């Protein structure tokens, strides 16, 4: 559509522009023009209107406190449908529809009625007609005179606005004169479609009230004093007679001890309106409701500034204080209740102070929430205590800004930007610390990139299919990068023992299973190793169940058992790992990180002089374990891993396995590239080379099998690998032995 | 455990002029490096001390922190204190 610049109307027609039609309005101005839709399936598009009348005088503060309730009102109740249905942004609409809009007047002293229109927002005509019975809830459903007045018509197909500045009937001589700031007349038309940057679009007495002695009564009550004129009020006399009032007391509606004239009581829209009569200001408005609980009202205004919804899993996540909190023990729901009253009107505050009423207008909110929502579902955005921050602009953003992501989650300590530097000396003191741990020549370079790499995927909410080994000499200092990446992510990083490493995944309660949950790292440290006899071999089944998106563990004393997996798992240890069961997958989800780096002290300087432990050796410091451990270089680690993070995340990034670096992998390695399944057409240089093929099976003694392979690898390094091989490819039967097929590629390329 | 490194140096990899003097003693000098065998460092780790309180530690150290100058073999690259000192 790209907006509309032509504005159909109707005469009681013509289509204009902007500037015909302001020289047309300034050459005619008695002329009646209603501005409609030229066609509504091409350009149903329009912005957002309302019409407003109630027929009585307000003073200046009444009518600017009035319009600001109904703003905060019509704005919530507009975001909120927009959100349940039209699939919207509840913070973006709020923003839109309150950011600026247009609010014209009446030149009437008498009466109070206008025409509101928000700028920046737009939608299609479907919706504002889908709209209607919301509305009319909205309006029947408060006190606020001017949001009781709502029109809820002209929500209909080819409806007509009066422009800004015409006279509605030739008769009447009252017209509707423009307001600041807009001062233009292409700021009051419903369908000069305009978008730019800052907007949003979304789209797709009847006696049934109460009985008439009730609202008698409470006529009554509100008046305080007797009335004069009582048992005369019938059905019949309801909107003629006075009500004549002795002022005993002074009026409670004006404060005045007298007043010329009495009152007056009138019915619309389902309510009952009293008022004064001659002098307008003399005397306010009341205003009486006729249907409805109170504590449902309050309940729908609460709800419907989308801060009490519920997850996924069934738990009501409040926003309370700038974060979005939630417990299953102490449910906060009355917390909100009475933390929110301040941004409900007057009448509706006075009533969350009884702890009996916010467990009232609690259980209609339990009520009113079915259906569920999805929680922490962007995963480039790190939560912290008061905000979130964004990584791949690196633009932080606080307050209800932060409401428009389910953070459920929090790194436990607020932000600060001064100390979120570049240029600073503890930003130099870490790179040195991270220079000696990781140097950075060219023999290395391929392993720092990976370093660096494994260590900036913990500032990533999805979910990674590799689990990085760190492998490392002692005083390596591996513990450093540890202590360093815990004070930088805050405690979503976690440390977990080597329980997971032997016993099964799942089994039974496992803390840590539950822990996985939403966490973005999880460590180990000091492995048990494999090598000596006993200890178990590293679960292959644990480690390739850690790798799926999905986390199944219940805690003794629960049910759920579905947790989401972004956990990215670094283990580190001295010695190689050993796992009894190998796999392709294995050998396609392991990748090794090297550590080349000696920190040992000057006595035994020497003795790490010719050491063959580490490629290099240096000096160590015992006041630099303290300084990680006081979060001195959080924030510049901090920017250090949001610029490796920009640096690697490319559109999308991966964990490539490295199988190279893991000594047990290699003879897995060299068997396959030295021996694969065996081609039928090559009996002649079988023959030739002395094996023999019978059954369409090209086949060789065991004992010949072995005596070749006896040169080619070490028998007495893994016979026990030779020996379990052998059994997993075992065929026995054939001949007077056991049947072994393969190819001895060495052999196979020579001729 | 504790006292197995009291009694045990790194091994001499930076010891090639001296590597060959050892070699004379015992040692195959492969790799540019002196490599004493399997059962000479048993034999060597019996006689460091008493063979009755020390078992099956020795050879699970040797295994974790010893090589045999290729995948495996008979050797251990374990540098004994009172000998890889020595040039
Ligand atoms: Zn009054």
């Amino acid at each position: 559509i790209r907006g509309n610049d032509v504005i159909f109307v109707l005469k009681t027609v013509e289509a204009f522009k902007c500037d015909e039609l302001e020289r047309y309005i300034d050459n005619n101005p008695e002329c009646t023009l209603f501005e409609s839709l030229r066609d509504e399936e091409a350009y149903s598009i329009v912005r957002i209107f309302m019409d407003v009348d109630l027929d009585a005088c307000l003073d200046e503060i009444d009518y600017l406190t009035a319009i600001q309730d109904f703003i905060i009102e019509v704005s919530n109740c507009v975001a909120r449908f927009a959100f349940t249905e039209c699939g919207a942004i509840h913070e973006n609409v709020i923003k839109s529809m309150r950011s600026n809009f247009s609010l014209t007047k009446s030149t009437n002293r008498d009466k109070t009625s206008f025409h509101i229109i928000f700028l920046d927002t737009y939608t299609t005509m479907d919706t504002l007609i889908a709209m209607k019975r919301t509305l009319l809830e909205l309006s029947r459903s408060s006190e606020n005179p001017l949001t009781r007045s709502i029109d809820t018509a002209v929500y209909r197909r080819k409806t007509t606005l009066r422009v800004v500045g015409t006279r509605k009937n030739p008769n009447c001589d009252t017209i509707h004169v423009m307001q600041p700031p807009h001062d233009n007349i292409e700021d009051y038309l419903f369908t000069y479609v305009d978008m730019n940057n800052n907007s949003y679009y979304f789209s797709l007495w009847e006696p049934g009230f109460i009985s008439f002695e009730d609202a008698i009564k409470r006529v009554s009550k509100i008046f305080i004093n007797s009335i004069i004129n009582f048992n005369d009020l019938d059905e019949n006399n309801f909107t003629t007679v006075p009500l004549v009032i002795d002022y005993v007391t002074p009026c409670a509606l004006c404060k005045k001890r007298s007043h010329k004239h009495p009152h007056q009581l009138s019915l619309e829209n389902g309510a009952i309106r009293i008022y004064k009569t001659g002098n307008p200001h003399s005397c306010k408005v009341k205003i009486v409701p006729l249907d409805g609980n109170k504590l449902f009202n309050i309940a729908q205004r609460i709800l419907d500034t989308n801060s009490v919804l519920l997850t996924e899993r069934g738990d009501h996540i409040v926003w309370i204080n700038n974060s979005w909190k939630f417990n299953s023990e102490e449910p906060l729901i009355t917390k909100l209740i009475l933390s929110i009253r301040h941004q409900l009107p007057k009448e509706y505050s006075s009533e969350l102070l009884c702890p009996r009423k916010r467990k009232t207008v609690e259980a209609n909110i339990r009520d009113m929430l079915v259906d569920s929502v999805e929680t922490d579902t962007y995963p480039d955005k790190l939560p912290f205590k008061n905000g979130v921050l964004d990584l791949v602009d690196g633009m932080f953003y606080s307050g209800d800004d932060a409401k428009k992501y389910t953070c459920t989650v929090s790194t436990g300590f607020k932000f600060d930007d001064t100390k979120f530097v570049e240029d600073s000396p503890e930003m130099e003191e870490l790179m040195n610390i991270i220079n000696d741990i990781q140097p950075l020549t060219d023999e290395n370079k391929k392993n720092r990139e990976l370093y660096e790499k494994t260590l900036s995927s913990c500032l990533c909410g999805a979910t990674k299919g590799c689990l990085t080994f760190f492998f490392g000499e002692t005083a390596t200092g591996k513990s450093t990068t540890k202590r360093l990446l815990k004070s930088a992510i805050g405690d979503l990083f976690v440390e977990t023992g080597q329980t997971i490493l032997t016993d099964v995944l799942d089994k039974g309660p496992n803390p840590f299973i539950a822990n996985m949950h939403l966490k973005r790292s999880v460590f180990c440290s000091e492995l048990p190793d494999f090598a000596c006899s006993g200890s178990k071999k590293i679960r292959s089944d644990n480690i390739k169940k850690l790798t799926e998106p999905c986390v199944i563990g219940r805690p003794c004393f629960s049910n759920k058992i579905n947790n989401r997996n972004h956990a990215t798992i670094i283990i580190d240890t001295n010695y190689k790992p050993v796992f009894d069961r190998i796999d392709n997958a294995l050998m396609r989800r392991i990748a090794v990180v090297r550590f080349r780096t000696h920190f040992s002290q000057p006595s035994g300087r020497e003795a790490a002089e010719n050491n063959d432990a580490y490629d290099k050796v240096k000096l160590l410091d015992e006041g630099l374990d303290g300084k990680i451990q006081n979060n001195r270089y959080r924030f510049a680690f901090l920017y250090l891993l949001v610029k490796w993070y920009k640096k690697y995340h490319i559109p999308i990034m991966k964990l490539y396995p490295t199988p190279e670096e893991i000594p047990d992998f290699a003879f897995y390695l060299k068997i396959g590239t030295l021996l694969v399944s065996s081609h039928i057409p090559l009996m002649t240089d079988l023959s030739k080379k002395g094996y023999i093929l019978y059954d369409n099976v090209v086949t060789l003694p065991l004992t010949t099998f072995q005596q070749k392979i006896s040169k080619y690898f070490n028998s007495r390094l893994f016979g026990h690998d030779i020996e379990s091989f052998i059994n997993r490819h075992k065929k026995f039967a054939n001949v007077s032995d056991e049947y072994l097929q393969y190819i001895f590629i060495e052999d196979i390329s020579s001729p | 455990y504790l006292k197995i490194g009291t009694l045990l140096v790194s091994s001499s990899v930076k010891h090639i002029p001296l590597m060959t003097d050892l070699s004379k003693k015992g040692y195959i000098l492969y790799d540019n490096v002196v490599t004493l065998p399997l059962t000479t460092f048993q034999q060597k780790i019996s006689k460091y001390f008493n063979s009755r309180l020390f078992g099956h530690d020795i050879e699970s150290f040797i295994n974790r922190h010893k090589k045999f100058a290729n995948v495996s073999d008979e050797y251990l690259q374990y540098i004994f204190i009172e000998d890889i000192s020595s040039p």
